[PDB]
């Protein structure tokens, strides 16, 4: 299935995975896709942060699903 | 445009925006706390002008959100009392008030018109109708409790000339094929997405595809895109550079008459989807209520009117079909606490909207960034205290006479007063800060008779500060931030003088003194308003060493996040990881520029050397016997000496030649244009230079030769200061420039003698005047070396010449900043605050926030829970677990302890950067170490004010095994 990852920059990027993907694995496709080291991802989706060891499935993520990698600014 | 006003906002806008923003006038209806704070941020944000529409008497109650009323404007008009408030925060804007709006064609004067929460639905309808069809652009947004929305309506055209405002892409190319094919540069990735509109310089071979025109990229992995044939173009040699464009976009807005029925949302948490439809019809019902009940909304907690609005949502959801859809319920459970707080007036929401509102108005104005289409609901329902511990009733949730009333609205009486008894810590008094002591200062926080604040910066007042620390006045430059702004909101509520405690000292491991153990055990918990990384990390970590909660936050232009860390239930800010600054490599820096970045960073350096390092290493020389390779080379220079201004000219003429001449011929000796590897030396990231040819009436050349000067004067006490050409030509013309000569025996990297110094007994009394960089002062020469130097770089290599602006915002490593995102995510601060007070233990009820208001975007998630393992099959914490160790115990006593009490054999014991034992050491290095006290163990490896000492251990388990444990605490 495909899924959307936005960015907090307005970047889409697309992603083919299965269900049964890790977060650990989607972060290695994000990692091909844009460089960013997966310690320095942070995946969020429907109110939740996806951490590894978990599966897609286990966030209820489904086909066309679009999750937000977001970011923490240090500027105040 | 004012950049000494405007410096940081600047970054984020740009000038053509913030142009088109000073051409615009912005009419606000309703000046309540939400009213009020859009016009904060868009008074600071400088429009042509402001006008406020409020002919409504000031009572009591409007002071819960409303932080420009006291209770002495009480019975006076909302707008006339507001009106000389506002005017003071930008001296640039000026501030009317619309007495009345009896003709709508008054409209006809404004740009923008803003309806806030005193606009009927009605006259919504019909304002809003008169602006769309002038081409008058409509924004309007209302609160009610812990829900808000938003309306955006910029008419039947509107042009977007930037989406993002992030920086354009560009990149090196080292292939275009025929079919468009454009393969990058080694491992450079274009960051590019589909869609995207690039332009091509210095591709040789396709000459006319560096006219400027623009190409569609389709992108075929990171490193690769493809933008259509280019066989009619030529064929490609060599060479080329991309850069991204941003193409204009025309959007379409409906009327706010067609969105009730048919709405567009952006939603501002994705959890929460569902709930957008619900309270679209829950805001149109209880404007119908207040039409029904002589514009009453329904009364506070009460059950019956609840009941009627539920049946209002009910009967409209049948009017208006599309909103939810076939088969969708309504949320019954929803609607009714719509109704139960529709009186309330709370701070964390009217400033959550009051910036993203007003951000929207400076889009409106400006065609910078792209517009929120069309409606936004929001709620935080979960900032709700759990009903055992704070029962919400008509009898707990009464108004008792007081400013806190529309809040007590919400929370009840009980909660409010424990709001009240808190005792909180702030480290910063800035952008951040100024909004959080508002925000404060409007709920009474620290105002009880068991609470205060502590603010603590050690920082001053200055101008570009006042762009967006809106509690300070050019008055204040100069004085202290956290004193001036304890002083600001005392003013703002009188229920906290003689409660907030400001410092001026700066948190750190050399402040512990002041800020002990003592300190911060009695403190609730302590809030972040930083602007520096370590800074945070460090409070995260004494947050986590005192089992303290952590309100986190942070901004960059229109970006923002806030993050909650809870003692023994979330993980902790450290415990995650950002993106660290990227390091330009030695080699690009010193030979093979390719970026202005480069030239900049290298014209610092030279700033530095020059007149700072140069200076100091010379007033060391002459005060120290201990002083005595380039440090000697410098030495000699500084000391081998001015005696007026036109030698310091002759200097710097000297300094251009060496620097932009003399070294570019050098490296040209060592690499010559034609030099080869097969392929050519000069290419990719390394472009062949030319040396300059010194030229007056080159504006780079000649600020060169003033700014260096001028700072070489002040180095030697030489009398300085608009610079004359021909006064600077009458030295220039005659001086004799020696002739390049190169240096043989000069190595140069491509990828990453004493007694001639003078006798220090000649030159007593001697001193040199090191420069100390200071960005934000445009008289002292700083940034006009800079940009010279740097320009003067940039021409060797053939790289585009940065302005002043730029120069400054790389040089001074200035952080964009906008007083709009920093009131919101203080807003969203807030609104975690109340589950702090409420003691909340279920993690499912924080949120963590993440916004970039230029899309706009909005984002939530429940924050981390911390990691947990296990040693000898106990269980522990991961962040908030340590050992406690009562006394200045003696080593083999500890390493008794760990064996005895934990089953872990220590195999290593460290202190800081120290290593204090390790199972492998030698029986004579053990017999020196085992039998002392942790204190002398430490003084034989190397405080009185110290109590406790933090030391790491690595251990093995009972099965003999390596274990991650926690640190240990020695209390002395
Ligand atoms: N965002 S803003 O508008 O620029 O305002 C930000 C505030 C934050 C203040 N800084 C400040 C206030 C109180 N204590 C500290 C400590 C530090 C700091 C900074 C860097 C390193 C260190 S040592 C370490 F990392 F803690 F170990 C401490 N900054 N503080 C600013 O003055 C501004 O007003």
């Amino acid at each position: 299935m495909q899924i959307f990852v936005k960015t907090l920059t307005g970047k889409t990027i697309t992603l083919e995975v299965e269900s049964s993907d890790t977060i650990d694995n989607v972060k290695s496709k994000i990692q091909d896709k844009e460089g960013i080291p997966p310690d320095q991802q942070r995946l969020i989706f429907a109110g939740k942060q996806l951490e590894d060891g978990r599966t897609l499935s286990d966030y209820n993520i489904q086909k066309e699903s679009t999750l937000h990698l977001v970011l923490r600014l240090r500027g105040g | 445009i004012d950049e000494s006003l405007y410096s940081r906002q600047l970054y984020v806008l740009g000038k053509e925006a913030m142009l088109k923003m000073q051409t615009s006038n912005v009419l606000i209806l309703g000046l309540k706390g939400l009213g009020v704070e859009i016009a904060k941020n868009v008074v600071l944000a400088g429009v042509k002008s402001m006008t406020v529409f409020d002919p409504e008497p000031v009572q009591l109650a409007d002071l819960s959100t409303q932080f420009f009323l006291t209770e002495k404007d009480i019975g006076q008009k909302r707008g006339d009392v507001t009106r000389a408030k506002l005017a003071e925060l930008n001296a640039y804007v000026p501030v009317n008030v619309l007495d009345s709006l009896d003709d709508v064609t008054q409209l006809s004067q404004f740009q923008v018109v803003v309806a806030t929460d005193t606009v009927s639905l009605e006259d919504k309808v019909k304002i809003n109708e008169f602006c769309h069809s002038s081409g008058i652009r409509f924004i309007s947004s209302e609160t009610r409790g812990l829900f808000g929305n938003t309306f955006v309506d910029l008419g039947d055209e509107f042009t977007v000339l930037d989406p993002t405002g992030e920086e354009p892409r560009t990149g090196m190319v080292s292939d275009i094929e025929p079919d468009g094919t454009v393969t990058m540069l080694d491992d450079n990735r274009h960051g590019l997405e589909d869609g995207n509109f690039v332009r091509f310089s210095e591709v040789e071979g396709l000459d006319k595809l560096n006219d400027g025109t623009l190409f569609k990229v389709e992108v075929l992995g990171p490193f690769a895109f493809r933008i259509g044939s280019v066989k009619e173009y030529g064929e490609y040699k060599k060479g080329g550079i991309f850069t991204e464009v941003k193409v204009p976009r025309k959007i379409s807005f409906k009327s706010l008459k067609q969105q009730l029925s048919n709405p567009e949302f952006v939603f501002s948490d994705f959890a929460k989807f569902d709930r957008a439809a619900q309270l679209h019809l829950g805001f149109q019902a209880l404007h119908q209520f207040a039409v029904r009940h002589n514009g009453e909304l329904p009364r506070t907690m009460n059950d019956e009117d609840a009941n009627e609005l539920i049946k209002l949502v009910t009967d409209l959801s049948v009017q208006q079909p599309e909103v939810l859809g076939e088969g969708v319920d309504v949320n019954e459970d929803l609607i009714k606490e719509l109704s139960y707080q529709a009186r309330g007036d709370i701070p964390g929401v009217v400033a959550f909207f009051g910036g993203l509102v007003a951000q929207e108005v400076l889009k409106a104005c400006s065609g910078k960034f792209t517009p929120l289409k069309q409606f936004m609901y929001f709620d935080s329902l979960e900032s709700l205290p759990d009903p055992k511990n704070f029962p919400r009733n008509e009898k707990t949730t009464q108004p008792v006479n007081s400013r806190y009333d529309n809040q007590i609205a919400v929370f009840g009486l009980d909660f409010q007063k424990k709001i009240a008894n808190s005792k909180v810590f702030l480290v910063g008094s800035g952008a951040i800060g100024c909004e959080m002591l508002k925000n404060w200062a409007l709920l009474g926080l620290g105002s009880g008779s068991d609470g205060y604040i502590v603010v603590t910066d050690m920082d001053s007042i200055e101008k570009s500060n006042l762009n967006r620390q809106f509690l300070f006045r050019p008055k204040d430059v100069g004085k202290n931030k956290s004193e001036v702004a304890a002083e600001a909101v005392c003013a703002m509520n009188p229920d906290l003088k003689g409660k907030i405690n400001a410092k001026i000292d700066r948190v750190g491991p050399e402040t512990e003194e002041i800020f002990n153990d003592s300190f911060w055990e009695s403190l609730d918990f302590v809030t972040n308003a930083l602007d520096n990384v370590d800074a945070r990390t460090y409070v995260d970590r004494r947050c986590v060493f005192y089992r303290k909660p952590l309100l986190e936050s942070g901004t960059l232009g229109t970006k923002g996040n806030t993050q909650v860390i809870i003692p023994r239930l979330t993980e902790s800010y450290s415990s995650s990881r950002d993106p660290p600054e990227k390091s330009i490599p030695l080699c690009t820096l010193r030979s093979f520029p390719n970026k202005i970045d480069h030239t900049i960073a290298w014209a610092k350096s030279l700033f530095q050397g020059y007149f700072t390092d140069s200076a100091e290493n010379v007033n060391m020389y002459l005060t120290q016997p201990n002083f005595v390779k380039g440090v000697l080379e410098s030495i000699s220079d500084s000391l081998s000496k001015p005696h007026n201004f036109e030698d310091c000219i002759k200097w710097a003429r000297l300094e251009f030649e060496k620097k932009f001449n003399h070294d570019i011929k050098q490296l040209l000796f060592n690499f010559p244009k034609d030099a080869k590897t097969g392929e050519p030396f000069w290419s990719g990231a390394k472009r062949a230079p030319t040396p300059l040819e010194f030229d007056i009436y080159n504006n780079d050349h000649f600020h060169f030769v003033v700014a260096g000067a001028s700072l070489r004067a002040y180095n030697y006490g030489i009398k300085s200061d608009k610079p004359n050409v021909d006064e600077y030509k009458s030295v220039i013309d005659h001086m004799i420039i020696p002739e390049f000569t190169p240096n043989a025996n000069l190595k140069i990297q491509v990828n990453d003698l004493v007694s001639s110094l003078p006798d220090p007994s000649t030159l007593a009394g001697f001193k040199l005047e090191p420069v100390d960089f200071e960005k934000d002062d445009d008289t002292n020469h700083h940034i006009e070396f800079i940009t010279a130097c740097s320009n003067c770089r940039a021409q060797n290599y053939f790289i585009e010449t940065a302005d002043r602006q730029k120069t400054k915002f790389i040089a001074g490593r200035i952080i964009p900043a906008i007083a709009t995102t920093t009131s919101l995510v203080t807003g969203l601060v807030n609104l975690e605050l109340y589950k702090l007070i409420d003691n909340k233990t279920d993690i499912e009820q924080y949120k963590n926030g993440f916004v970039n208001l230029a899309l706009p975007f909005f984002g939530f998630s429940e924050p981390i829970a911390s990691p947990k393992g296990e040693y000898n099959n106990k269980k522990y914490d991961k962040i908030w677990d340590r050992f406690d160790i009562k006394g200045d115990i003696k080593l083999s006593d500890l390493i008794e302890h760990f064996e005895k009490d934990e089953g872990l054999e220590i195999t290593m014991l460290s202190y800081g950067v120290s290593l204090l034992y390790a199972s492998f050491f030698p029986p004579k290095k053990l017999k020196e170490r085992l039998n002392l006290p942790i204190t002398q163990l430490v003084k034989l490896v190397t405080p009185a004010h110290v109590s406790t000492m933090i030391l790491e251990i690595c251990a093995d388990d009972k099965e003999g095994e390596d274990v991650e444990v926690p640190f240990i605490t020695i209390h002395l």
